């Protein structure tokens, strides 16, 4: 079935991501860099402690349901 | 706060 997976920034956003569990996180990264209209390049994504791969699925993280998300932003130089 | 709920769907 669908997963949710809670993703949160740097403020009081609170982002339920539906997907399935063989659904790459790669997608999941780009769809809210996408809402908010930034670069994939320009944000990191983590996932409790490691950060998220390019190619990592909910299942490959262990993640289950209601897990959480973290994203930063990359420094400027 | 707010809260979304976003929908992927991937074909093998």
């Amino acid at each position: 079935d669908h997963i949710n997976l809670k993703v949160a920034g740097q403020d009081g956003s609170v982002v339920q991501f539906k997907i399935k569990r063989h659904t790459p996180l790669s997608k999941l990264m780009k769809a809210y860099c996408e809402r908010q209209g930034l670069s994939m390049r320009q944000i990191r994504f983590r996932f409790d402690g490691q950060p998220i791969n390019e190619t990592d699925t909910p299942a490959q993280l262990e993640m289950e349901d209601e897990d959480t998300i973290d994203v930063f932003q990359q420094q400027t130089g | 706060n707010n809260r979304d709920p976003i929908v992927i769907s991937d074909s093998p």
